[PDB]
Formats: structure tokens, sequence, C-alpha cells
RNA sequence: CUGGUGACUAUAGCAAGGAGGUCACACCUGUUCCCAUGCCGAACACAGAAGUUAAGCUCCUUAGCGUCGAUGGUAGUCGAACUUACGUUCCGCUAGAGUAGAACGUUGCCAGG
RNA sequence: UUGGCACCUCGAUGUCGGCUCAUCGCAUCCUGGGGCUGUAGUCGGUCCCAAGGGUUGGGCUGUUCGCCCAUUAAAGCGGUA
RNA sequence: CUGGGGCGGUCGCCUCCUAAAAGGUAACGGAGGCGCUCAAAGGUUCCCUCAGAAUGGUUCAUUCAUAGAGUGUAA
RNA sequence: UUAUUGGAGGUAGAGCACUGUUUGGACGAUUCAGACAAACUCCGAAUGCCAAUAAUUUAACUUGGGAGUCAGAACAUGGGUGAUAAGGUCCGUGUUCGAAAGGGAAACAGCCCAGACCACCAGCUAAGGUCCCAAAAUAUAUGUUAAGUGGAAAAGGAUGUGGCGUUGCCGUGACACUGCGCCGAAAAUGUACCGGGGCUAAACAUAUUACCGAAGCUGUGGAUUGUCCG
């Protein structure tokens, strides 16, 4: 019942939204990671950026 | 040559100003519109120019009248 | 065939050529017919000339539809003007075909004549073609 | 008279589909009266077969999932170029 | 209209009431009742 | 069951056939009064009750037109990858048309019976 | 080529023609090789290979261009600000 | 203002399209209109319903006719 | 920002119910069939937009002091204009440059990867690559090409070759779809678009396993400024 989210490509070049949406996660640097608990909203999050984003059933 | 045309008004902004399930005081503005495309429902006026506005302060529900006609109406908040 | 009598605007917007045929695309008035597999414009020109080629190789006897018409009218500037100061006058008159699209239809000669008299057709036109039949199951 | 149809086991995607269709395979759906709508799928070599033998108008005898329903072409779907049917409507005739 | 015309009150020395007509179509002087703030009552204001 | 009066996207409407008027509704007979026609008691209005279901109106059976309408697939397209090809690929969303099919109304009060 | 665009140059990138001197391309004017011919021969027409060399002196006009006179195997077409 | 400048055209306001289904959005892009009018063509109450077609008659009548008429004026 | 829920609106597509355009029948304008539309719509998405109450996140607004900016550019994409010309021009949307170094694209503001506090003769990766120039596979499996195609182009032409089929006569044909090649293919200083050498794979298509590769991330030490509790 939680994800470790790691942002694995830049944000450079994307779209404001998926960077915002990047930001919303807790990302903040290449590599960085996050865990979160999963739910439906941060399930659409991840849908929005997962070009960008490596999911880890934590 | 030259051109004949090169002519237009300003525009009006017209259209919706408050959304469906928005609070809302009384006088704001619902719509605005040329013609009745959207009706005046229930506590909502009709302004000279068409315009839609609240009557009393409540939430704003667009909601349809008949077959092909629309009505937006205003309801006391409980 | 040559072009409308009358529209409402001379000056229009060009047509998008990118796509799939949007109708039109099956044989319905005769046994043969010319399907595109290329987009093009096809000018009023265009289609007389293949027209001319068709008919005159069939000997008459046979029957020709054309499917398409040249409804959108198309602009040129003058030689040599620069650019800008309003859009130009009507030149000509094309269709816009897309893959699919039923050109020419032929009946009542045999099939061997239609194949013959749709490749002297095609080779007139501005796209690649393919003889296709009535189609049933 | 007759032919066979695979139970389409779930949504399918686009990606499915065209794998189906390339594998020479027509999607296809079989409704009507006595039967419970169903989508299945009928190799094309086969059905065109089965349709030159009875017609355009006939009853064919379609083996879905254990029950030999009886069906009629009610329509399908053609694609000019490639020349290939691209789906097929059963109508379980009753 | 055609002209831009001035009503007049028989107590109020205000002209307060402008309006318009055609000289064509209306060339008597067009009178009607409007109300009279210094009155506080419609009284007979006439073209002047 | 009928009527009065509301609500609902005609699934309710039109069309064709048949059944009924005990009360009720209606057609109907008239113009003295109230009222009334750019003319006419056709309408509106008023007296009524000779009569009649004939039409409106109710009821019944039909999917004929109209309306509603899936599933399946197709077009289009958010996003991603490839690519410059009148493009390809993956993913989610997913029409319009057409098909099966629904449908010859459901219901709130008030009154009568 | 006539243009379209306005990207370098307006604290300056001299414009036409000729003269002098060339150099490169080949879509070849001549010369060399060859296929077809409605190629008898002599001459031609057309296409293919081929850039080695060659490819004019005057009248008119500032002219380029062009017309003309007289030749020549031929008096080729283009690029190089 | 200006696909250099001049010459030509344009300069304020209204409507539509371009405009990418909120709003907004340019070009010497595609189309038009305004610089009024009406003493009722305003207000209110009551009543009313069109164009067209067919069919008959030396304008009238019947039937259909969801508006295909009208709405002072451009959309 | 996302999820869910509700709503406004008419684009893409589609359609012909209205307006206009158009083809072939039939009957004597209507009807059958089939098409077209920026200023057509019986219809109608994806998205975007406006809101309402859960998850994540870090802003937001107001009032004052101080500005600079008002020449923009390319690329991708929705469109006008032009010629479905321009490194053209004018709008919508996104990115980058501007004001951004580092790796890739031979060189190459605007493309791809990626945002440099300082130091290191440490490590892992991105795009892109791994025969030599020049770091890493002369890697593995299956096949295609014979044109140096790869390493710039079309209508059209052709017993080039491979995979698929529906078929006919009795080895042989017809037809349909498709992979990769061939011809069509002529320019000016010098080979002269693979960057060069070279390559029949060191080309192409699928699949797999390694490795190289940046100032990205990590490791160690240090500087500055903040936050939490030195
Ligand atoms: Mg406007
Ligand atoms: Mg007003
Ligand atoms: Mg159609
Ligand atoms: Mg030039
Ligand atoms: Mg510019
Ligand atoms: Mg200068
Ligand atoms: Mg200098
Ligand atoms: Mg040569
Ligand atoms: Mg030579
Ligand atoms: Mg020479
Ligand atoms: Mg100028
Ligand atoms: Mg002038
Ligand atoms: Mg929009
Ligand atoms: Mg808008
Ligand atoms: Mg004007
Ligand atoms: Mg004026
Ligand atoms: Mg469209
Ligand atoms: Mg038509
Ligand atoms: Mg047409
Ligand atoms: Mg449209
Ligand atoms: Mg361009
Ligand atoms: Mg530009
Ligand atoms: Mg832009
Ligand atoms: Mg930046
Ligand atoms: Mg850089
Ligand atoms: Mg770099
Ligand atoms: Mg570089
Ligand atoms: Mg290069
Ligand atoms: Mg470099
Ligand atoms: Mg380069
Ligand atoms: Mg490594
Ligand atoms: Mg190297
Ligand atoms: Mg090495
Ligand atoms: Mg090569
Ligand atoms: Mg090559
Ligand atoms: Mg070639
Ligand atoms: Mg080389
Ligand atoms: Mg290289
Ligand atoms: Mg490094
Ligand atoms: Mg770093
Ligand atoms: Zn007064």
């Amino acid at each position: 019942a939680k994800l470790q989210i790691t942002l694995t490509r830049s944000v450079i070049g994307r779209p404001e939204t998926q960077r915002k949406t990047v930001e919303a996660l807790g990302l903040k640097k290449t590599n960085s990671s996050v865990v979160v608990e999963d739910n439906p909203a941060i399930r659409g999050q991840i849908n929005k950026v997962k070009h960008l984003v490596t999911v880890e059933e934590k | 040559s030259s051109t004949k045309n090169g002519r237009d008004s300003e525009s009006k902004r017209l259209g919706a100003k408050r959304a469906d399930g928005q609070f809302v005081t009384g006088g704001s503005i619902l719509y605005r519109q040329r013609g009745t495309k959207i009706y005046p429902g229930e506590n909502v006026g009709r302004g000279g120019d068409d315009t839609l506005f609240a009557k009393i302060d409540g939430v704003v529900k667009f909601e349809r009248k008949g077959r092909d006609k629309k009505q937006v109406s205003v309801y006391a908040v409980a | 065939m040559l072009l409308p009598k009358r529209v409402k605007y001379r000056r229009q917007h060009r047509p998008k050529t990118t796509g799939r045929s949007k109708g039109g695309n099956y044989v319905t008035f005769g046994e043969f017919g010319l399907q595109a597999t290329t987009t093009s414009w096809i000018t009023s020109r265009q289609i007389e000339s293949a027209r001319i080629a068709m008919t005159r190789y069939m000997k008459r006897g046979g029957k020709v539809w054309i499917k398409i018409f040249p409804h959108t009218p198309y602009t040129k500037k003058p030689l040599e003007v620069r650019m800008g100061a309003g859009k130009g006058a009507v030149e000509g008159w094309i269709a816009v075909v897309k893959p699919g699209r039923i050109l020419f239809e032929v009946a009542g000669v045999s099939e061997e004549v239609a194949r013959e008299a749709l490749r002297l057709a095609s080779h007139k036109l501005p796209v690649k073609t393919k003889f296709v039949k009535r189609e049933e199951l | 008279a007759s032919l066979k149809s695979i139970i389409r086991q779930g949504k399918q995607t686009r990606s499915d589909l065209k794998q189906l269709r390339k594998s020479g395979k027509v999607p296809a759906v079989v409704y009507g009266y006595g039967t419970k709508n169903v989508s299945v799928k009928v190799d094309e070599v086969e059905f065109i077969k089965v349709i030159r033998e009875v017609g355009r108008n006939g009853v064919i005898e379609l083996g879905v999932g254990s029950k030999t329903i009886k069906v009629m072409v009610a329509d399908y779907q053609f694609d000019p170029l490639k020349n290939q049917i691209t789906h097929i409507d059963f109508l379980a005739i009753n | 209209v055609r002209v831009n015309v001035t009503l007049a009150c028989t107590e109020c020395g205000d002209r307060n009431y402008i309006t318009t007509k055609n000289k064509r179509n209306n060339p008597e002087r067009i009178e009607m009742k409007k109300y009279c703030p210094r009155l506080n009552k419609y009284t007979l204001h006439r073209e002047t």
C-alpha cells in the first residue's frame, strides 16, 4: 500500500503542466525519490507523468 | 489593387460567467448572450440586453427545459 | 465536369488533404471503377482529359459516371507581385481526392475493355489508381 | 454452413485488434433472439468459403462456445484498400 | 427622429424633459403628461 | 374508470383500422339579456335543453411514418515513442452513420363513481 | 531569366559593355565511336557514348542581345561577385 | 499604417467567418453594415397566427402547412 | 497537480434534417440512389475551460520602494496568406535560444540528452554509440539486400529477389497483398552529403545480453545562505 516514485527523466523540454505535476508529486531533482501511499489521485498524477518516472511497489 | 475588407467589431465577451454548482450573490451575472440561448430559470432574471442574472444569493444550476432549450436557476443554500 | 454554376463564396480556404476518403468509396452506378490510392487535388481539366480518353477508347456503347465534382475554387495571384494586398482571383476549380475514393465508374463493356479504358484515363491523373469491381461478399 | 468462432475475452486494445486482423482473423459480434451478445473472431478465409457456399442471406451454423447457434450475416465492414473484411455482424435468427 | 425638443411645465421653471420627434410627422407642438419633481405630481409638459 | 390540474428530453407524437356516451365531455337549438364579428352569434358571450354519437373525446389492436436506441467495430483525438512519410506505433477516451432492440406513455395530487 | 523573401554588407561588398587573362561543367557546335531510319548512293533526321583539342574577321549600335557582309571542320550553351 | 518608399487603399463603431466546441486571439485575410429611425415601430390588457403548394372559381373558399413567413435596418 | 462529480460550448469527425453546390435514374416540382461546404448542421468527440469537496504539493493575494522590457528567433504542431513555395509572412499551442555552459547531431544560437557552488587521476547512467581515426561487441539468434543500396528525388517502366495467399491445367500459369532492391538520375576550383580510412557487414529488420558515454545522479572533502533539532 505504498509506492516509491523516482524521477528518471529531466523536466527540461517538458510542458509546464507536466512540470507542475512532477512538482506536486514531491520530486525535486533528477533521480530523486518519494514514497507515498497509493490512492487514485496519486495514480492519476503518476499516469500523467509516467514517461518521466519509475514506480516501484514499496 | 486593394482589399475592400479589413473591418471587424470589438469582441463582446459573451458566454457563461459563473459555473454550475458555484455560489453567487444577488445581482451576479450568470450569462451574457444575444437572444435567449439560455432561458432565465428559478430566481434568475433576464436583463434588457438578454443578460441572465441571479436575483438571490445561492447556488447556480444549469438545467434543461423541454427538448431543445436550456435554463439556469439559482437556489438558496440551505 | 467543369465547374459549379454559382457558389456563395468564390474565395475559399483550401481544403485539408490529410486523412482517408470520407465517402464515395464503392462502385454504385456501374460495374467497374477507378479507385484512388493516393491523395491530390484533381482539377476540371484533368477530369475532362481522363473522361475523353476513357470514352474514346470505349467507342461509346458503354456508360460513364464521373463521381467527383470540382466544387472548390482556388485563387492565384498575378505574375510578379509582392505578398499581401488581398487574396487573388479564382484560377480554377478542384476536387479533393483521398485514398479509397472512386473517381470514375463504367458499365456496358466487357471487363478487359473497362480495364484498358480506365488505365488510359488513369495516366491523365495526378494520383495512383487501382481497377476495382462492384463489391460483393 | 459451418463456421467456428473464438470468444473474444475481455476488452481488446487497438494493438490487439491490429494483430488479430493481421493474423487473418475477423472480429465479430453475435446478437439477436435466443442469444446474448458476445464478441467472437472467425478466420477470414474460412468465413469467405462459408459465405460463397451459402450466399448473402444464408443461414450459418456458427459454433460459439459449446453452442451451435444459427446466425445470418446482418452487416459487415470492409476496407476497399487492401481488400480485407474488417468486422462482421452475425444476427441470431432464432 | 428628426429634431430634439424640450418640454416645459406650466409651474416648474425647469426644462428637464428633452426628447425627439419628426418635424414632418408632428409639426404641431407635442405635449404629454410627465412627472414634475417640484410639484410632486404629473402635470402637462408642452414643447417649447 | 372518468374528469380537473401539474411533472417528465414525442419511449408520450402522427397514421390506419375498429368499440362508447348512464352521468360526464362534446356536437347541438337559438339570440332576450351581459358580451361579440374591420362582415357574419363561424368565433367570443349568454339562455338552454329537441336530439345525436356522426365528429372532437375516451377505449382497443397494429411499429406504417416520426421519436428513443445498445453491444461490436470504424473515424477523430489527450498523452508517449518514432518520424518528415498527404505519416507509423503504443496507450486512454471514443463518435457520427448503421444494426439488434424499446416504444401505440409513466406518474403526483383534487373530485366523482 | 523575370520575380518572391529581406538573412550578410548602408563607421561604403564600385554598376553595364568592351579590353587583358583565363578557369570549370556538359544538357556536344566540330572532330572520334555507335543504334534506329519513311538509311539506295551523295546528303540528311533522331538517339546513345564521348569534355582531348578546337571553336572568326568585319558593317550598325555604349551596348548585352540582334540583324547583316565574308569566311570556317565548327563559328555550342552555361558557371566562376 | 505600408512585405522598402511613393502611387493606390485604409483610419471610429456594429455583425459574421478565419478563431483550433469557455473567453481572448493577427495579416493591405474572406464578407457585409452604421453616423439612423418610430408619437408608435414605446407601455399595458385582450385577442390572433404565417410563407408555400394542390384544388375549385370572371381577391375568395377547402385541405394540408414547426414556421420553409415575419421580426424598421447588415449579420 | 490529480481523483471524482456537475456544468457551459459546436472544433475534429461525421451527416445531408436546413442553406448553397453536384452525378446518374424515375415519374409528371417530387421521388430513388450517390457526393461537396470557413462564413451548411439532424448530430458530435478527444481535449481545454469554469466550479464543488479527498490526496500530494508550495505557493497565492494585498499594500508600498526600485526597475527593465514594448526589434524577438528556430523547432514541433492547429490555421490564415503565398503556389498544401521560402531560413516567407501573420495568429493559436508547447519547447529551446534569447539570458545556458556540459554530452550527442562531422563542423552547426533555436534539434536530442541534460541545467555548471568549488575541488578529485572515484562510481552509475542519458541522448548517442562500441572495425581503425576515437571510449566501449569485429557480441549472440533469425532473416533480408548484392544495389556500396546503405551514404538525398517523382510519374512511370521492368521475368531483380523474399514472404504471403485465392485460384486454374497437369511441373506449369493467372490474380491479390506485401519486405528489400533496379532504371528513370545532367553543373560548374577538387574526390565532394556515409566526416576520413574502410565496410558485403562495419548495411537493413526483429530479439537479447554486456559495455562506453555528460559539468545529469552518486561518493569524499570544502564554501556560502536558509530550514529542522552544533
Ligand atoms: Mg468580434
Ligand atoms: Mg434597450
Ligand atoms: Mg453516404
Ligand atoms: Mg534572385
Ligand atoms: Mg522577418
Ligand atoms: Mg550598403
Ligand atoms: Mg569598416
Ligand atoms: Mg553526355
Ligand atoms: Mg571536348
Ligand atoms: Mg566550344
Ligand atoms: Mg513598399
Ligand atoms: Mg492615397
Ligand atoms: Mg478553444
Ligand atoms: Mg471561443
Ligand atoms: Mg463597410
Ligand atoms: Mg459611413
Ligand atoms: Mg470536417
Ligand atoms: Mg447531389
Ligand atoms: Mg459532388
Ligand atoms: Mg462545421
Ligand atoms: Mg515554413
Ligand atoms: Mg521566419
Ligand atoms: Mg508560435
Ligand atoms: Mg529558462
Ligand atoms: Mg548548449
Ligand atoms: Mg553541448
Ligand atoms: Mg554539437
Ligand atoms: Mg555531414
Ligand atoms: Mg563537438
Ligand atoms: Mg549537419
Ligand atoms: Mg557502465
Ligand atoms: Mg570513439
Ligand atoms: Mg576503442
Ligand atoms: Mg554508398
Ligand atoms: Mg548512395
Ligand atoms: Mg534511379
Ligand atoms: Mg566521401
Ligand atoms: Mg561518422
Ligand atoms: Mg563525468
Ligand atoms: Mg550535480
Ligand atoms: Zn414640470
